[PDB]
């Protein structure tokens, strides 16, 4: 979901009022898994090379192997965002426009 | 926002006739011909003062001035 | 003197203190109208 961290690093959900009058961009965050292999073979000329499996680093078991990507815009009113299920008083007390 | 105080073309003052004009409509059931009539409303310029009128004072009300969003 | 702008807490700051409310902790404060009503002639 969409949030921001400030220059000191905190890190706080972002909603379109802040969004709005500081200047901000509503915006989130993207994670992607990654994992790599290493291959060695023997080059021996005239010959096909013929690698094998040796190395394989693959963080899935762990929170450190999503690596952050890049950060994507939000639609307003959308899946993601928070204003999909508020109801009027939520709309009212977030004081949006119903 | 609130009712106009006075009417725009005959001078006459509908202004404090909005709260009981809204009594005689859900408390008597009446309609809104005989309603407006009832309070000496004839012109049909006072009519259309309080006839055609859009309240949006009750929902600036459920709002402060301090954090609209977008 | 300034306000808050979720709870509208009354606070005062210096120019240097740090532009953030002390029980909610925002980021966004809001002047205070002069107190002093001042008459104005519009010419």
């Amino acid at each position: 979901k969409p949030m921001v961290n400030e220059s000191d690093g905190v890190t706080h959900a972002l909603y379109p009022q802040e969004a709005r009058l500081r200047n901000l961009t509503y915006s989130s965050g993207l994670f992607v898994d990654v994992k790599k292999r290493t291959y060695e073979a023997i080059d021996v000329p005239g010959r096909e090379l013929k690698y094998e499996l040796i190395a394989e680093e693959s963080e899935d078991d762990s929170e450190s192997g999503k690596v952050f990507i890049g950060r994507l815009p939000i639609m307003l009113r959308s899946k993601n965002c928070y204003l999909s299920e508020a109801t009027e008083s939520d709309l009212y007390k977030l004081k949006e426009c119903p | 926002m609130i009712v106009p105080v006075r009417c725009f073309s005959c001078g006459k003052v509908v202004g404090d006739k909005w709260e009981s004009y809204l009594n005689l409509l859900q408390e008597d059931e009446l309609d809104e011909g005989t309603a407006l009539s009832r309070l000496g409303l004839k012109r049909y310029c006072c009519r259309r003062m309080i006839l055609t009128h859009v309240d949006l004072i009750e929902k600036f009300l459920r709002y402060n001035p301090l954090e609209k969003r977008d | 003197k300034y306000i808050c702008a979720e709870c509208s807490s009354k606070l005062s700051l210096s120019r240097t203190d740090a532009v953030r409310c002390k029980d909610c902790g925002h980021r966004i404060l809001l002047k205070a109208r002069t107190k002093r009503l001042v008459q104005f002639e519009a010419r």
